[PDB]
């Protein structure tokens, strides 16, 4: 087949800056390149069809160029509505084949996370479980480090982490870190804390609680 | 106008078969190729094959020959994809989509909404829903933040809402995490300090698979 | 002049069809696989010149295939060629089969139709 190498895999761009995505084809496709945009939970939308044809209704700051083996997709100026994945598809010969895609996220100022810690609910404790939950909300950039402490001393194991996609209104990220304990080990300790280390400062964010 | 409606989410055991459908309206169902596309969770788009409904002719990428079987019913304007000998790497969302012109292969403009197929031995199990309020000695910020913990369900997905959808800004619902064939997610909502616990806050959790639908009021400690 | 005029229009049509066919059949096209997906419809009976109506109604799908047929070694003018074909048919001038045809079969069928009529006129 014809492989298409789409690059970069990820890109972050400030508002109104120009954006460039590239697809390179393992053979000569003679301009049979297509560009799709996919937002979460939605089917991909055809933005540009072969011959650099903008689809009807598509914003005019989308454009593409290329003939042969090297193709470029361009957003003239980043708007936040353009956060999404972009895929190219060659329609030149069978099998049809897609590039691996591009995750396009917007840049904004650094923003410190808002941290909230939550002890296991009494209802979870009734049925034997014990999960401590930590929400680190609306921070930028995405890279964040979370550290758990029981009675002063850290614990690495039993911790799960999960990020939202870039929020639509303010372009920030959020993150749930949940530490699963045994209800027994939970009942043997008083202080529980999560630590947030982020680019926004060296002095981390500490949230903690006493079991009584 | 031109529309493509796909069938619903499916759970299947390893080795079984499943048959997805795609019902088409708004155009001459017979003169357009219909393409099928696989998308593994968190991954890229993947072309499978295509059918010309006017006569049943098919195309396949090589390593789906035998896995996928494309058919069409011209009377109902419907296309079907049979998947056989299901393994886990068949768990994915499958789209159908129409080539943008007649009688020939083209890129796809009109898309179905997708059908999610999960392939697992693990059994459907309803979710446990726990409320998350700050502890007794809770220090007050300007806004307050509460949560909902949805543990031990299978398969995906669950719908999460606050105050029957009334509460939609300042909601983060984090993606589900799979551990020992049970899913766990959580959702947070941020409201104004004043409005709680003076006005009730509730998470509603829907698990279509086990057809369960819970409400958890969040009450201070 | 119609004695050799009708025969000559049919010979011109034949050469256009044959040129398209040779171009497809001789030179290695990376787009061939995509050209073969194109679906052409075929007359039930094609015996008289009247049946050339059935050709005209597939000129839009044919023109598209001609875009795919150009390469580094096979050069063509899809729009001019289709226009000449439409002219000749409209001058010399419908129920189909359930069977769809590839561009190759479509071209061969119409080339053989022409050759039969032309053998009549000799």
């Amino acid at each position: 087949d014809i492989v298409m190498t789409q690059s970069p895999a990820s890109l972050s761009m400030a508002i109104g800056e120009k954006v460039t995505i590239r697809c390179i084809t393992s053979t000569d496709i003679d301009d049979d390149m297509n560009w799709y945009q996919q937002k979460p939970g939605e089917p991909p939308k055809l933005l540009i069809s072969e011959g650099n044809t903008l689809r009807p209704g598509v914003p005019s700051r989308f454009s593409s160029s290329g003939y042969g083996t090297d193709f470029v997709f361009t957003i003239e100026n980043m708007l936040s509505e353009d956060v999404a994945d972009y895929y190219c598809l060659q329609s030149d010969n069978l099998p049809y084949t897609f590039g691996g895609g591009t995750k396009l996220e917007i840049k904004r100022a650094d923003a410190a996370p808002t941290v909230s810690i939550f002890p296991p609910s009494s209802e979870q404790l009734t049925s034997g479980g014990a999960s401590v939950v930590c929400f680190l909300n609306n921070f930028y950039p995405k890279d964040i480090n979370v550290k758990w402490k029981i009675d002063g001393s850290e614990r690495q194991n039993g911790v799960l982490n999960s990020w939202t996609d870039q929020d639509s209104k303010d372009s920030t990220y959020s993150m749930s870190s949940t530490l699963t304990l045994t209800k027994d080990e939970y009942e043997r300790h008083n202080s529980y804390t999560c630590e947030a280390t982020h680019k926004t400062s060296t002095s981390p964010i500490v949230k903690s609680f006493n079991r009584n | 106008e031109v529309q493509l409606q796909q069938s619903g989410a499916e759970l299947a055991r390893p080795g079984a078969s499943v048959k997805l459908s795609c019902k088409a309206s708004g155009y001459t169902f017979t003169t357009y190729w219909i393409q099928w596309v696989k998308q593994r969770p968190g991954q890229g788009l993947e072309w499978i094959g295509a059918i010309y409904p006017g006569d049943g002719d098919t195309r396949y990428i090589q390593n789906f020959k035998g896995k996928a079987t494309l058919t069409a019913d011209k009377s109902s304007s419907t296309a079907y994809m049979q998947l056989s000998s299901l393994a886990s790497e068949d768990s994915a969302v499958y789209y159908c989509a129409r080539s943008l012109a007649t009688r020939g292969f083209y890129a796809m403009d009109y898309w179905g909404q997708g059908t999610s197929v999960t392939v697992s031995s693990a059994k459907t199990t309803a979710p446990s829903v726990y409320p998350l309020a700050p502890v007794c000695g809770d220090t007050t910020g300007s806004s307050v933040t509460l949560g909902c913990l949805v543990k031990g369900y299978f398969p995906e997905p669950v719908t999460l809402t606050w105050n029957s959808g009334s509460l939609s800004s300042g909601v983060h619902t984090f993606p589900a995490v799979l551990q020992s064939d049970l899913y766990t997610l959580s959702s947070s909502v941020t409201v104004t300090s004043s409005t709680w616990p003076s006005q009730s806050i509730t998470c509603n959790v829907a698990h279509p698979a086990s057809s369960t639908k819970v409400d958890k009021k969040i009450e201070p400690r | 002049s119609s004695t050799k005029k009708t025969q000559l229009q049919l010979e011109h049509l034949l050469l256009d069809l044959q040129m398209i066919l040779n171009g497809i059949n001789n030179y290695k096209n990376p787009k061939l696989t995509r050209m073969l997906t194109f679906k052409f419809y075929m007359p039930k009976k094609a015996t008289e010149l009247k049946h050339l109506q059935c050709l005209e109604e597939e000129l839009k799908p044919l023109e598209e295939v001609l875009n795919l047929a150009q390469s580094k070694n096979f050069h063509l003018r899809p729009r001019d060629l289709i226009s000449n074909i439409n002219v000749i048919v409209l001058e010399l001038k419908c129920e189909y089969a359930d069977e769809t045809a590839t561009i190759v079969e479509f071209l061969n069928r119409w080339i053989t139709f022409c050759q039969s009529i032309i053998s009549t006129l000799t």
